[PDB]
């Protein structure tokens, strides 16, 4: 069965997090990993892989580390011609040149893209305290697509044009994504930081972890969102 | 099956106290496969190899003074400090052993009866046994398996006692620990 | 209370 | 009188990695490297103290770094593996129908890898059982210890089943009510 939608009481609050939300927008204000058919080439734990992708942004790395929920999955991917995409971090990342550090995000490149260099529509509408504000699409190169790489694609565009993060805190209280598969399935992750002074930026990107892919061209996304009064 | 050969890398920083943290000792230790290389003693003052293989790197951390500094102060910054910080649930740790007399189940030789003194359960795994017939301790036929570290915090042994049992006899087992201001007797009444 | 931990060092390469 | 061991340590080619604090011989907390959090050996001692988690995490990667220099230096001087040492044991006299626990103590053993299954009348038991992780050994093997929370019976037997590189086969140490 899919996984049962959240209640206020199963949501982090704002108002609970002391520490500086700019920690939180960081991860997903133009940041991200992205790379197009690589293998990887180490490995530090048995459940990641380390790949050669480097930061023509800001050469800030040339190694990254993903890991998975667990061996299997890395096993699967370890000798596979991939594509990588994801929100990395920097604070505690290690492992044995720049580095950089990340979950999931890997999807298998053969016959995963779109000829003539389309890219796939997927649509987000935006509730906020229960009614739908706005709607909009994030657009992807591969047919099967992790859940990772939309959610940073929706929450990056809704930084700039909602503030969903900000330096000090943020506009909204609570907040989760929801993923609606053709199937029927469905699960959310929750937008807001744990509660407390300190933003642990590796472990709240560790959700990542299963690598959920979906398919791209029947997927639906829905972000709700609450302000403390209303 | 799996044969590829192993390669194994041990670290250990051992903190030695003495009186509390009266006189306190550290040894930082590095082990390849199954051979300690190298090792920095805070008696010594300095990294020293303990094989050729480690010989280098001896010789390069010695060259940097931060780190031989750094290290020269663990001893309280790292050893005294841990220790005050889990003194109360660890060196105070107290369980007091559970004690039971009872005939063993051999009994080889006929006209003997072999005791056993079962005490578990118990913390910390510093303790004393005895045996005695009428008030006056046994010294031999007593016989202990040794103190059993069961890996949860908790300790057991049994003391057995051959005896040429006579009617109206009591032999004791005394028990002294930590635990307990008096020491704890369980009597078999021959 | 928290738990201190003496950092390794890097062997000579 | 005392002695505190932060003991770590890496293992090529399964990559296995640890990193523990060890007091008196008895294990106070060990790092989960997967979940990245502090696993304490007794509920309680997490309500005392505390441990940041992320800073073994730093040493495992120089650990590694420092086994392949080493791996190297002695020019791929294997492990030679040495068979545990296995014992069992109830943690206090057996009574019949009187809950008890059954102990498996690996010792003595290296490289710091077993697999430990427990039999209950030749077939294997899942339910209820533990284990501890590897821990620290004078000599620098390794000393581990597996439980099983059982009800004592006349009609039950048990069997703790271990396999290690060093063991040319399977060793099993058979346990019953004798008592």
């Amino acid at each position: 069965e899919s996984q049962p939608d959240p209640m206020p009481d199963d949501l982090h609050k704002s108002s609970e997090f002391t520490g500086t939300m700019g920690n939180m927008k960081y991860l997903y204000d133009d940041h991200y990993v992205s790379a197009t058919k690589v293998k990887s080439v180490d490995s530090f734990f048995k459940w990641d892989l380390i790949y050669n992708i480097s930061d023509k942004k800001l050469k800030n790395y040339d190694k990254v580390k993903t890991e998975l929920l667990n061996e299997d999955l890395a096993k699967k991917y370890k000798d596979e011609v991939v594509d990588v995409y994801g929100s990395n971090y920097y604070v505690n990342c290690y492992f044995s040149g720049g580095k950089t550090c990340m979950y999931g995000g890997i999807t298998k490149h053969e016959g995963n893209h779109f000829d003539n260099g389309n890219l796939q529509n997927v649509l987000v509408r935006v509730y906020e305290n229960k009614r739908n504000t706005i709607s909009f699409e994030v657009q992807t190169d591969k047919k099967s697509v992790t859940a990772q790489e939309l959610d940073i694609k929706a929450r990056n565009f809704l930084i700039n044009k909602k503030n969903l993060y900000e330096f000090n805190s943020s506009p909204y209280e609570t907040g989760y994504i929801k993923f609606i598969e053709n199937n029927g399935n469905t699960f959310w992750y929750d937008m807001m930081p744990a509660p407390g002074d300190k933003f642990d930026q590796s472990k709240y990107l560790m959700m990542y972890n299963d690598n959920k892919t979906v398919d791209s061209k029947s997927v639906k996304i829905e972000v709700h969102l609450t302000t403390k009064n209303g | 099956g799996d044969t590829r050969p192993r390669f194994l890398w041990q670290l250990k920083f051992e903190c030695h106290f003495f009186n509390g943290t009266e006189r306190v000792r550290l040894l930082e230790r590095c082990i390849y496969n199954q051979e300690e290389s190298v090792r920095f003693d805070s008696d010594v003052g300095e990294y020293r190899a303990v094989t050729e293989l480690g010989r280098p790197d001896a010789e390069y951390w010695n060259s940097q003074k931060d780190l031989l500094e750094q290290r020269r102060a663990a001893v309280d910054t790292y050893c005294r400090h841990n220790y005050g910080v889990g003194e109360s649930f660890t060196v105070q740790r107290r369980v007091e052993p559970k004690v039971t007399v009872y005939p063993s189940k051999t009994q080889p030789l006929q006209h003997h009866n072999l005791l056993v003194c079962s005490v578990s359960g118990f913390y910390p795994g510093s303790i004393e046994v005895r045996w005695f017939r009428n008030g006056q301790e046994e010294k031999a036929g007593v016989v202990s398996t040794g103190l059993i570290q069961n890996g949860d915090w908790t300790f057991q042994t049994l003391v057995m006692l051959e005896t040429v049992p006579r009617s109206g006899e009591v032999y004791t087992c005394q028990v002294e620990h930590p635990s307990v201001t008096s020491p704890l007797t369980v009597e078999w009444r021959a | 209370a928290a738990y201190s931990d003496q950092a390794t060092p890097l062997l000579l390469s | 009188e005392h002695v505190i061991i932060q003991a770590e340590f890496y293992l090529n080619p399964d990559q296995s990695g640890e990193f523990m604090f060890d007091f008196d011989g008895d294990e106070i907390f060990h790092v989960d490297m997967a979940k990245k959090e502090t696993v304490w050996r007794l509920e309680e001692f997490g309500r005392f103290a505390s441990f940041e988690a992320q800073g073994a995490l730093a040493n495992i990667a120089v650990d590694k770094a420092n086994l392949e220099i080493m791996t190297k230096r002695s020019n791929y001087t294997p492990i030679t593996n040495v068979p545990p040492e296995v014992t069992v044991l109830t943690n206090s006299p057996v009574e019949l129908r009187e809950p008890n626990v059954l102990i498996c103590f690996i010792d003595k053993f290296t490289p710091p890898v077993v697999n430990v299954t427990w039999l209950r009348n030749g077939k294997p038991v899942t339910t209820g059982v533990s284990e501890t992780v590897f821990l620290p050994r004078e000599d620098h093997l390794f000393r581990k210890f597996h439980y099983l929370p059982f009800l004592p019976s006349t009609e039950d037997v048990y069997d703790c089943r271990v396999e290690h590189w060093g063991l040319d086969e399977p060793l099993l140490k058979h346990w019953e009510f004798d008592a």
